[PDB]
DNA sequence: GTCCGTGGTAGGGCAGGTTGGGGTGAC
């Protein structure tokens, strides 16, 4: 996170965090859906350009976290995953269309008060909530600028009209992605950042108390430049996706 | 079924610092 | 009014799958 803040405690209590075991490394966000199911972007796991492809083995998860360099002992909780599952139309060369994948844990997780799952929007919450300058907030322990931060980073940010989000880049834009940043003028600035992919999008519906993960942070060029914005994978499009998989496998 | 609602804040009634920025925004 | 499935990220094929819906629809 870029021009981001130290989120307060319990402020995103299901944010996930994305290990390689060896060599130990921060890989991406993620977020706790259920008490199984995690949810983060493709490109995390899958990215064949830099010959990166993750087994389960591979990786490991860490729940209910605030400082990215101490074990929390009783607060954090770690998992191993039993499957992961990436969406069949994800693709890594042109433009990331479609950045989603669902990890599901080998045991489930106990919720405590820093562990607790984010609902996903239905058409409903898409209507009401996804309009060009409403803003969400994104969440990581990625890069401040294109060091790493000891506490998570939490930014709010405005949803962005679709053909300023079109026109600001060469990469073909598509409808399962969104953008979202301060325009140059708009005083305001701040942005995800590599190390901030997997992370939620999410906003608080006015009409029930709860938080909605609209979006997972997915691609941008550079990070918080004028005119550029971030990318994020359309939650909901992808929706009819996670339901399946999940009452599938689950 | 549970989802959303934060320990730390809306089950106890306390807002965050920044989320009113967000409702306004939806203003 | 028109347009979003036949390869593409990729197989076996013209459905349907964990996947081509229907919407912040775009145009
Ligand atoms: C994996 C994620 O941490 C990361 C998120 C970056 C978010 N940036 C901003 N400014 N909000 N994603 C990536 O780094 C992806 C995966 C590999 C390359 N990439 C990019 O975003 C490139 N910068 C641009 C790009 C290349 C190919 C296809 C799409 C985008
Ligand atoms: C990634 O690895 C898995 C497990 O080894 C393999 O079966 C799959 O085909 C690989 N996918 C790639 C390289 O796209
Ligand atoms: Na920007």
């Amino acid at each position: 996170i870029v021009e981001g803040s130290d989120a307060e405690i319990g402020m995103s209590p299901w944010q996930v965090m994305l290990f390689r075991k060896s060599p130990q490394e921060l890989l991406c966000g993620a977020s706790l859906i259920s008490d199984r199911w995690v949810l983060t972007a493709a490109h995390c796991l899958l990215y064949p350009p830099w010959d990166k492809n993750f087994t389960e083995n591979d990786l490991l998860v860490r729940i209910g976290k605030h400082s990215r360099t101490r074990y929390e002992r009783n607060i954090e909780k770690i998992s191993m995953l039993e499957k992961i599952y990436i969406h069949p139309r994800y693709n890594w060369r042109e433009n990331l269309d479609r950045d989603i994948a669902l990890m599901k844990l080998k045991k489930p997780v106990a919720f405590s008060d820093y562990i607790h799952p984010v609902c996903l929007p239905d058409r409903e919450t898409a209507a009401s909530l996804l309009q060009a300058g409403y803003k969400g907030r994104v969440t990581g322990w990625g890069n401040l600028k294109e060091g790493q931060p000891s506490v998570l980073q939490v930014v709010n940010l405005p949803i962005v009209e679709r053909p300023v989000c079109k026109d600001s880049t060469r990469i073909r834009i598509t409808d399962n992605m969104f953008c979202a940043g301060y325009k140059p003028d708009e005083g305001k600035r701040g942005d995800a950042c590599e190390g901030d992919s997997g992370g939620p999008f999410v906003m608080k519906s006015p009409f029930n108390n709860r938080w909605y993960q609209m979006g997972i942070v997915s691609w941008g060029e550079g990070c918080d430049r004028d005119g550029k914005y971030g990318f994020y994978t359309h939650v909901f499009r992808l929706k009819k996706w996670i339901q399946k998989v999940i009452d599938q496998f689950g | 079924a549970d989802c959303g609602l934060r320990p730390l804040f809306e089950k106890k009634s306390l807002e965050d610092k920044t989320e009113r920025e967000l409702l306004e925004s939806y203003i």
